């Protein structure tokens, strides 16, 4: 009884002098804490969500449901002299736990009302579903009235029996109509999910429907990248930093950004190494640094370019560096001769020297327009081994061993031609950095800056004469280093206002010369003590920017310049979303369907949106603005878009849809034509009786009419362009404020049809698949209830670590959820009944573009030919794109589907340029997923669960196989000439099973697929191999290319790095004032870096991170901005322009600058939202105020390290020049009928 | 002379990247009821700023932590017993819910729910978790101030701003912003138990935990402004308070706290502190408040000294614990490195739970400036964050001990570097500052590289020793409901016993 | 009418009684949890101040008067303190203490009723309980007038008369109030009722008054248990 209990006794000693008591009395009560945090077991899982983070957690299951999670430590540890990564983790993954059971969690299959009401009526006439769905989307009064439904609420509960067969009715019914590529899908980011992401892919290949593009979409795809090292992306891991003694955080906020990995750059600082961060605003990155530099938003290429002047001036020139000199004289294009372009009074910078302008061809028979030439110290002319040329058609000279081409003996490349010129040639470079909105300093010169460049004359093979020089004389020029010849616009000091000096740069950026200096110097100085190891961390605060390559290579030259990448502890670290899904060519297969069909349908998603969302009708920059001052302006008119169209039909870009006519019936035609199906398309591509679909996407035949969206929120964060999409693709209310080229009577596109009213409502079928109701979700027709990550069974790898570890359900999916996997298992099932009668074992006509790192992306070397302009022939896979032939058995999809497919044993397995056997793999699977007893598959190993798909993955893949690994190696090893096998000899036994990572994450193998190692003395290095292995880079010269010598990037401007202010998207001054609510309106710079509270929008209805946050989508604005405006702290805004409006509230700070203001990336458009007073509907969100806007430079196709590849090149979705208005709300309506509304004075 | 142990914790804000994941991963587990959902027992603040509630370290307002009298003696600033006691129908300093934030909750159903036909778009509007009521606007939070959030004007309040000239840091160029977690201290010297008139808190023997017993505690609501770190919770629902329980459960076998074991940053240090019970009045009423800090580091004990191990056993300390007290990352950044400074040691409380300052960009300079003691690196003049302002902070105003813990850290990245880059041996910065090699390369190795073996030491509470652990292992967890449990009289009116234990004595003695 | 008045005050009190008792022990032994003030100060500070003080402070002053007054024999300094000179004090201070209580009170019901955040996180209990004790007060004030017909504390014997009877269980007690001012009956009634309630409502805080804190020592530490 305690009653009882309070009946002198439970007092002992006292202490402290009579100033404490020692009581001996009950304690039970703190059992009741105890039992909190005792629980039924714990599960380790991890996070789908695109964060780069991979953390691997300990899910908690208490009274047989899921309460809570924290992070798993047991990690393999890291060497001795490294920390380790435990626990990794951040906020927004600490909270994941609150979706399970949460208020917006989604159930059940959920349907639009009125399509449920016509859908069930239209059954009732209509026994066959697929003209069920034909009688409500041939009628205009029926597709009209749940298409403007969308996003007005009204979901009822439907079940999976019915959306089932709606979507597969709609699938069949699409593709026999209109073709198969008329069906598409939407996911991103594969790691952090394989085989989720995996489940639609795999469904849209068989069926032939398009795969979208995410890398270059998000611009997360740095086009950089593959102009320097012909290689999407590949970078050191984060453990890596540790091993770096100056490290250089540019653009890039770690801690925020980068959480789980942070702490390597805060340790490595106890190590001696100095950091260094570069942001306009006080970033939390700031916080962790030595020294804070704060360049005007978007001018960085500025800073680089002077930085890479002191170096270039005081370690190559004045006292060269024995380490950065051999470097570049091994690793780049510097020594590589170009040929000089006769101006008027001066030279132009022109294409590479190729063997095959030489004479003998320099004794080159195979691919000699291929391979670039160079001097060597004894004045000989040479094509050095590792050009793009000695890649294909031959074997074991594509390596950087310094040898000659032709005999095979060791050579030595000369860089400058500097003391053996044959006399002084003037050379113009282009210069912008005198143009510019009002927004961004800049500074006068000439469009066209001269320069003396010594030269040679050469006898050429066809008997002409020419001009020549090296990259590395062209490159000292264009960053205006005074060599001898007295050149009025090279530097006299680092004061002189001149072409890239730290006083030039100090104008531009606003950053102090002296401070660019200092850093320039200690950065060098400590890259020439240490072989390397400096490192710059770079993210989208520079490359989400439209001059992005530029910000890029002029950090990367300073990288190059000082022999830092390759090196480990040194080089550029890119770090955006979550790419690097390591078992790369286990994964392929099986996401794409190729063990069935070759190949699948990619596109590339900026060029996709940009034409069917119509964001090309409004327009606003030309092509002819950005090019080169020294280009013919008459050989590049058009609309921005008809340059993607030109580049589509000469086999550079995706197609999507591909051609006008559905691409099944085709082969029909051609066996009544008498000829084969190849030969029958490219005759009528020639005359016109077929056209390329993107010439006409309006006439109502090539627009996408079925959308499949998982893991991804397109409508609501990364949708660019937002009101232009509702408008377009759904055909609902929007935003959009200003008038498209129709209505402003501008010149039309020249390659593309145009129409004054637009189509609108192109999709006739949305279908989100989400646990919880997004944006996206929100304006679907159908929401298809999916696992959370704690409810089903996956795998994830990132590029910050070398680990692959799984995602697992702690219970089973909650009320009528289920697994990506199964939710495409089932549609495939239905659709496979429902197709019978109107499709069978059909022929598909696909078109694929020419494919870098394959033998034809070595298509055309000299220049750039239409063949619609009669410039050359129509010639499929080299002047335009491949037409293959793929046979597809669509009453087999769901067979296929649930088996691994005969190719991968009949044609084999691979990627990046190599190919291996891989049958012993299919018969280990045999064993452990089992074997089809009957059917179109039988005796083929199994595919039913997600396990069996990842257990595929595991398998097959040389990241995760060791036997995979060696014969990986060796088939590289033909190319190079040189053995690499023996980086995976030690680990040949190793196989990696789900079952095992499921008890301990397990570390990788080192693979050919990526160019760093997986090794126990030396961390994970991207381009280690490159530098160490002599494996080139997959570049048109094999080595870094400095230089690009293609068409358009020379007559871009960009053949050589060179700074470009921010453009202008001229979306301000056309509504500026034009619909005044009494309050000022202002012009601000509009940048939306990643979010704290939440990872895109994913995290952004949870209430943990809300409350965390500032209760909903809010806006940084500085105190001075914020004043002006008459704004105080938390107050109601609007912030729009010509693309539309959102709503926020205003966070007013110091650390934000003036002039630019800050929503942090995704907040969406579900939560804390009122009415907009510009559109008089719901406010908009962050993407409602920007518009897609590609870059020519970025449609390149066709030419070595510039040709396509599925996220590997393709325009991308910039957005940091984009300006908007912003001011206080008056009137907070609601729109909701709550008569719960408000209004802001003055 | 009695000693006692308790596993203190030392948090390196060098290395703090403010990320908030310590105070979710609390808030799941423990705080996640009706009633404490606006209480965060792990919180963090961006500094300057006023903090969770507003203002909590203004005692001059909310009259937390104690006082010394002119007679010398101690006194809680809320008042004595029978000041306190006359305070108790209506504590007239009390923060209410609003200087924390109104808890709020959004209607995501009507996302769901939306009927067909609406004129807009539906949205999820917020809704307060007190009334149940629409809320019109949410106009404070938690973390209201994180990363600068606010004018300058307003965050500048902040309490450590006090004998500072501020104007020049609302200049862009001097910006600069720290993070500062925090949770309960576990003080030796806790304000809060001297201020519950039932006698419900307490300070646990074995592990200087401190909690607010739920059965006894009756919600007299008092200890909240006792709390100088406001740091003890108000379950407006249970009517009783709440704290921060140092995850005991977890402490009790040997593991981390959850704040602890899940700290993205690696910045959380938990090591065992053996101390003198006896002195704890004697250093806490100290005249010079500018000595509380080193008169605490004095109550603290040598536990490699055999003198201390001998009376450490005859006092009751486990031999574990003793073992671990002796490798004791606690014990080294607060003891031999002299790295970690306590949290307001003004307040007398002695608090449990100490912080490494945070190193800085250097500040703003007419020119890219020049190589100090310290080459390219920072020397301690040259950091922007204020050191008059941490001392503030951590040491009363003496920015003497921030000063060399701040030099140290530096003096340790110079000769790293040395050894690293120039591979040299080069101790001029670590003479300096007094560290030896031997010293610098412990302390790389525990704040550097940092091994989970090494950031977390916690011994078992040995929940076995003067209790009965096997009837307890049989029976615990089986919650029947014999209404027997938390009293030592077995009478009982239900006429019952215990799940858990044996009532059938042995008669064979 | 003798039937109830046998029943409300020779049968009823001890049922209250009983209650009272046997259910504060029993909530004690098996409600620790639920064993406390409930304070709602936190959720509204405004007005708490004046109202909780005024109230307490005037309901203590009545709890004082009352015990004394009626718990107290007659035998013990009848000539120092007789009949009539309680009264003149119950009348005066007690009547003081009650205008005190009545005004607190009634500004906490008007909070607890009509304070968004206290009425919606308030229990039934707290506002029956609460609006039976304003009433009580008013009652008591009431019987003010009543009393001052009968200056000679003719009246208060009687009610002192039945009290002691109760608490000493004297059968009868009920007789001592033959004749007494009906107001009277209703505040005994009313009054009993609230010890009645007491165990099942918040006013076991009353039970928890902290007088041991004046002597106690400033820090606690509890042993291994
Ligand atoms: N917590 C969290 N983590 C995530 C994500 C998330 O949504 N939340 N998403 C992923 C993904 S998909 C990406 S693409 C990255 O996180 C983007 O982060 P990053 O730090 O590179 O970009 P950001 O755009 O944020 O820019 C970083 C900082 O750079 C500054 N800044 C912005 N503009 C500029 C500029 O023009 N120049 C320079 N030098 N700096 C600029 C700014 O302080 C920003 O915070 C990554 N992990
Ligand atoms: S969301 Fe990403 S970074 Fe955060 S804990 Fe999960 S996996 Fe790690
Ligand atoms: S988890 Fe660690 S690094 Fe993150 S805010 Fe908390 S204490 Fe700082
Ligand atoms: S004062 Fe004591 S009674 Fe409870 S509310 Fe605080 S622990
Ligand atoms: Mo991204």
């Amino acid at each position: 009884s305690k009653f009882l209990d309070r009946f002198f006794k439970q007092k002992g000693e006292t202490f402290a002098d009579g100033h404490g008591q020692l009581l001996n009395t009950n304690r039970d009560w703190e059992d009741g804490y105890r039992q909190r945090w005792q629980h039924d077991k714990i599960v380790r899982s991890t996070h789908g969500v695109n964060c780069t983070g991979s953390c691997s957690w300990k899910i908690y299951v208490k009274n047989g449901l899921v309460t809570w999670e924290t992070q798993q430590t047991d990690y393999p540890r890291t060497r001795p002299d490294l920390p380790n990564h435990e626990p990794r983790g951040c906020p927004s993954g600490a909270s994941y736990s609150w979706y399970l059971y949460s208020a917006n969690r989604l159930k059940y299959p959920m349907m639009r009302k009125r399509l449920m009401k016509m859908w069930r009526e239209a059954k009732a006439l209509h026994s066959d579903p697929v003209e069920a769905w034909a009688s409500i989307i041939e009628d205009a009064d029926k597709a009209k009235s749940f298409k403007q439904a969308r996003g007005r609420g009204g979901f009822v509960r439907s079940s999976w029996q019915e959306v089932n067969e709606l979507i597969a009715a709609s699938n069949v019914y699409t593709i026999k109509n209109y073709g198969p590529d008329r069906v598409a899908g939407f996911s991103p980011i594969p790691a952090m999910s394989m085989v989720s992401y995996a489940s639609g892919a795999r469904y849209l290949s068989l069926i032939g429907g398009t795969c979208l593009s995410f890398y270059d979409w998000y611009c997360d795809l740095p086009p950089a990248s593959p102009q320097t090292w012909g290689e999407q992306t590949d970078v050191p891991e984060s453990a890596d930093w540790y091993n770096s003694s100056y490290i250089i955080a540019w653009g890039s906020n770690v801690p925020q950004t980068r959480t789980p990995d942070a702490h390597f750059f805060t340790e490595v600082r106890y190590k001696g190494t100095k950091t260094v961060a570069v942001t306009p605003d006080y970033a939390e990155i700031a916080k962790l640094c030595d020294l804070w530099l704060a360049p005007k938003q978007g001018t960085d290429a500025a800073m680089a370019l002077a930085m890479g002047h002191v170096m270039l001036r005081e370690f190559h020139l004045d006292n060269p560096s024995q380490y950065f000199t051999d470097y570049v004289r091994r690793y780049t294009d510097m020594p590589m001769l170009v040929m000089l372009e006769e101006r008027d009074g001066y030279y132009a910078a022109g294409r590479m020297l190729r063997a095959a302008d030489l004479v003998d061809a320099l004794g080159q028979e195979n691919n000699p327009e291929w391979k670039t030439v160079a001097f060597n110290t004894n004045g000989e002319m040479v094509a050095p081994n590792g050009s793009i040329g000695f890649r294909w058609g031959e074997k074991g000279k594509w390596n950087l061993e310094q040898r000659d081409g032709k005999t095979g003996e060791e050579t030595e490349l000369q860089l400058s031609l500097l003391g053996s010129q044959d006399e002084i040639a003037e050379v113009g470079f282009p210069y912008f950095g005198g143009d510019g909105t009002e927004h961004f300093n800049k500074v006068e010169l000439e469009n066209v800056l001269l320069h003396k460049l010594p030269v040679k004359r050469l006898q050429l093979a066809d008997g002409s004469t020419a001009l020549v020089t090296t990259v590395y004389d062209l490159t000292l020029a264009n960053y205006g280093l005074e060599r001898g010849l007295n050149d009025v616009n090279c530097a006299t000091s680092y004061d002189d206002v001149k072409a890239y000096t730290p006083a030039w740069a100090e104008q531009i950026t606003g950053v102090s010369r002296s401070q660019i200096i200092r850093i320039a110097r200690e950065f060098a100085d400590n890259a020439d003590k240490t072989h390397g190891r400096s490192m710059i961390i770079v993210g989208a605060g520079l490359n989400h920017w439209y001059h992005l390559d530029m910000n890029y290579r002029g950090l990367i030259n300073m990288l190059i310049f000082c022999g830092c990448v390759g090196q480990s502890g040194g080089g550029w670290a890119h770090y955006v979303g979550q790419e690097k899904l390591r078992p790369q060519t286990g994964w392929q297969p099986l996401a794409f369907a190729l063990d069935w069909q070759r190949p699948a349908r990619h596109m590339n998603s900026t060029s996709y949106f940009y034409n069917h969302s119509s964001q090309w009708r409004y327009e606003t920059v030309t092509a002819e603005e950005l090019l080169s001052p020294m280009a013919d302006k008459s050989r590049y008119t058009g609309h921005l878009i008809d340059f993607n169209v030109r580049a589509e039909r000469m086999g550079w870009l995706p197609s999507a849809p591909q051609l006008g006519t559905n691409p099944l019936t085709i082969a029909g035609e051609a066996e009544k034509a008498g000829m084969n199906p190849v030969d029958y398309t490219v005759k009528s591509l020639k005359e016109g009786s077929i056209r390329f679909a993107a010439e006409q996407p309006e006439n109502g035949k090539n627009h996408p009419r079925n959308l499949f969206i998982w893991r991804s929120n397109l409508l609501g964060s990364s949708g660019k362009g937002h009101e232009f999409m509702l408008k377009y693709l759904l055909g609902t209310e929007h935003g959009i404020q200003g008038k498209d080229l129709g209505q402003q009577g501008g010149v039309k596109p020249e390659e593309v049809d145009w129409q004054d009213n637009g189509l609108e409502g192109k999709l006739d079928l949305v279908v989100t698949l989400d646990f919880r109701l997004s944006s996206t979700c929100l304006y679907s027709d159908i929401i298809l209830p999916t696992a959370t990550w704690y409810e089903k069974d996956d795998m994830n790898t990132s590029d910050m670590h070398p680990f692959i570890h799984p995602l697992s359900a702690a219970v089973d999916p909650a009320w009528e959820a289920k697994s990506d996997w199964e939710i495409y298992k089932a549609i495939a099932k239905k659709f496979s009944e429902v197709c019978v009668g109107h499709l069978g074992k059909e022929t598909d006509i696909v078109t694929l573009p020419i494919q870098h790192d394959s033998a034809a992306e070595l298509a055309q070397p000299l220049d750039v030919k239409d063949w619609k302009k009669g410039e050359c022939d129509l010639i499929p896979g080299k002047t335009a794109p491949h037409i293959m032939v793929v046979e597809r058995d669509y009453p087999a999809t769901y067979e296929r589907f649930t088996s691994i497919g005969p190719l991968m044993e009949k044609i084999g397995n691979g990627g990046k340029g190599i190919a291996w056997n891989t049958q012993s793999e299919m018969d280990l699977l045999r064993k452990l997923n089992y074997t089809k007893a009957e059917g179109p598959a039988k005796g083929q190993p199994m595919l039913n669960t997600a396990i069996d798909a990842a257990e595929m993955i595991l398998t097959l893949a040389p990241e995760t196989n060791g036997q995979v690994a060696v014969k990986a190696w060796a088939a590289l090893s033909e190319f190079t000439g040189r053995d690499h096998t023996h980086l995976a000899l030690n680990k040949e036994d190793e196989k990696i099973r789900f079952r095992d990572i499921q008890a301990q994450p397990r570390k990788i193998i080192s693979s050919p697929t990526w160019s760093g190692l997986e090794d126990e003395h030396v961390s994970y290095n991207a381009g280690y191999t490159n530098v160490h292995e002599l494996i080139p880079w997959r570049t048109l010269s094999g080595r870094q290319q400095l230089y690009q010598d293609h068409q358009w990037m020379r007559d871009f401007g960009e053949s050589l790095l060179v700074y470009r202010p921010p453009i202008d998207t001229r979306s301000v001054k056309e509504v500026i004032g034009q619909k005044s609510n009494g309050n000022q309106e202002k012009a601000l710079n509009f940048l939306t870096p990643h979010q704290k509270w939440g990872i895109h929008s994913t995290y952004s209805d949870n209430l943990l991170m809300l409350t965390l946050g500032r209760g909903g989508p809010v806006v940084w604005l500085s105190e001075a901005d914020a004043k002006d405006l008459g704004i105080a702290d938390n107050d109601w805004i609007e912030v729009f322009n010509s693309n539309g409006a959102l709503t926020a509230r205003a966070v007013v700070s110091q650390r934000v600058p003036a002039g630019m203001t800050m929503m942090y990336h995704a907040q969406e458009r579900i939560v804390n939202l009122p009415g907009s007073e510009i559109t008089q509907q719901r406010g908009g969100i962050h993407n409602s105020v920007t518009r897609i806007t590609p870059k020519p430079t970025h449609m390149i196709g066709g030419y070595a390290h510039l040709a396509y590849g599925f996220n590997y090149y393709g325009t991308v979705g910039s957005n940091r020049d984009e300006f908007v208005v912003v001011r206080k709300m008056k009137n907070i309506d609601w729109l909701d009928g709550e008569g719960n509304d408000q209004v802001q004075e003055s | 002379m009695k000693i006692r142990s308790q596993v203190g914790m030392v948090l390196n804000l060098d290395k703090c990247i403010g990320c908030h994941t310590c105070s979710v991963t609390c808030k799941n587990v423990w705080t996640s009821r009706e009633g404490v959902e606006y209480a965060w027992f792990n919180n963090v603040e961006t500094k300057p700023g006023q903090g969770f509630p507003t203002d909590w370290e203004n005692q001059e307002k909310y009259k937390g932590g104690w006082i010394r009298k002119i007679n010398g003696k101690l006194q809680p600033r809320m008042g004595n017993r029978a000041m306190l006691l006359g305070k108790i129908f209506a504590n007239p300093h009390l923060p209410g819910i609003d200087d924390y934030y109104e808890p709020f909750d959004f209607d995501y159903q009507n996302l769901h729910t939306a009927p067909e036909g609406s004129k807009s778009q539906p949205i999820a509007r917020p809704r307060s978790l007190i009334t149940g009521e629409r809320m019109a606007k949410i106009e404070k939070g938690p973390n209201w101030e994180d990363d600068l959030g606010g004018e300058f004007d307003k965050l500048a309040k902040d309490k450590n701003f006090d004998n500072i000239q501020k104007a020049m840091y609302s200049q862009f160029e001097n910006t600069f912003m720290m993070y500062l977690p925090r949770l309960c201290e576990h003080c030796l010297n806790p304000a809060c138990v001297a201020t519950c008139p039932s006698g419900a808190i307490y300070k646990r023997e074995e592990d200087g935990i401190v909690l607010i017993d739920q059965d006894k505690c009756r919600g007299w609501r008092m200890c909240i402004t006792g709390c100088p770190y406001k740091k003890i919770y108000f379950n407006w629902k249970s009517g009783k308070s709440e704290k921060c329980i140092f995850c005991y459960p977890r402490i009790e076998a040997g593991q981390p706290t959850v704040c602890s074991e899940t700290c993205v940053g690696r910045i959380r240090y938990l090591g065992v502190l053996l101390y003198d019970a006896d002195a704890i009045e004697r250093a806490a009423s100290t005249e010079n408040e500018k000595d509380l800090y080193q008169r605490q580091l004095d109550v603290f004990l040598d536990p490699n000294d055999p003198k201390v191990i001998e009376q450490a056993i005859k006092d009751g300390i486990p031999l574990s614990v003793i073992e671990a007290a002796q490798q004791s990352p606690v014990y080294k950044m607060a003891m031999e490195w002299k790295l970690a400074l306590p949290l307001h040691p003004e307040y007398r409380t002695l608090p449990m739970v100490w912080y490494v300052p945070p190193l800085s960009p250097i500040q703003s300079a007419a020119d890219a400036g020049e190589l100090g003691s310290n080459g390219i690196l920072p020397d301690v003049e040259s950091l922007r964050i204020p050191v008059q302002y941490l001392a503030n902070l951590l040491t009363a105003g003496d920015t003497k001990p921030v000063l060399r813990a701040l030099k140290r850290m530096l003096a340790m990245r110079h000769y790293k570097r040395a050894e690293t880059v120039d591979g040299k041996v080069d101790t001029r910065a670590l003479e300096e500052v007094g560290l030896t090699e031997a010293q610098a390369q412990e302390m790389y190795r525990y704040l550097a590289i940092a091994n989970y073996e090494d950031r977390f030491v916690v011994p078992s509470s040995h929940r076995e020793l003067a209790r009965e652990a096997f009837p307890e292992k049989n029976g615990c967890g089986f919650t029947f409901g014999d209404g027997c449990h938390g009293s030592d009289t077995k009478f009982n009116l239900f006429n019952s016993r215990r799940i858990d234990a044996i009532d059938v004595t042995s008669k064979t003695e | 009418m003798q039937f109830l008045n046998m029943f409300f005050f020779d049968i009823y009190p001890y049922i209250a009684g009983a209650v009272f008792l046997i259910g504060s022990w029993l909530r004690y032994d098996y409600g620790q949890y639920t064993w406390r003030a409930a304070s709602s100060q936190m959720l509204d500070r405004k007005g708490m101040n004046l109202a909780s003080n005024l109230f307490h402070i005037g309901i203590l002053g009545i709890f004082v008067g009352h015990f004394f007054g009626m718990l107290t024999p007659h035998w013990m300094y009848e000539a120092w303190l007789p009949i009539e000179v309680k009264q003149k004090m119950a009348m005066f201070a007690g009547g003081a203490s009650g205008v005190l209580c009545l005004i607190g009170g009634v500004l906490l019901l008007k909070r607890r009723l009509f304070s968004p955040r206290v009425r919606a996180t308030t229990t039934g209990a707290d506002i029956l309980i609460l609006s039976l004790l304003v009433i009580q007060c008013a009652l008591g004030l009431l019987t003010i007038p009543f009393s001052a017909q009968h200056m000679d504390g003719s009246e208060m014997m009687k009610l002192v008369g039945w009290a002691q009877s109760v608490v000493t269980f004297h059968g009868g007690a009920s007789q001592h109030l033959d004749g007494v001012a009906f107001i009277f009956r209703l505040h005994l009634v009313l009054g009993m009722t609230l010890f009645l309630l007491f165990p099942f409502s918040r006013l076991i805080h009353i039970w928890s008054v902290p007088v041991e804190y004046l002597t106690r020592k400033y820090q606690l530490v509890r042993a291994r248990h």
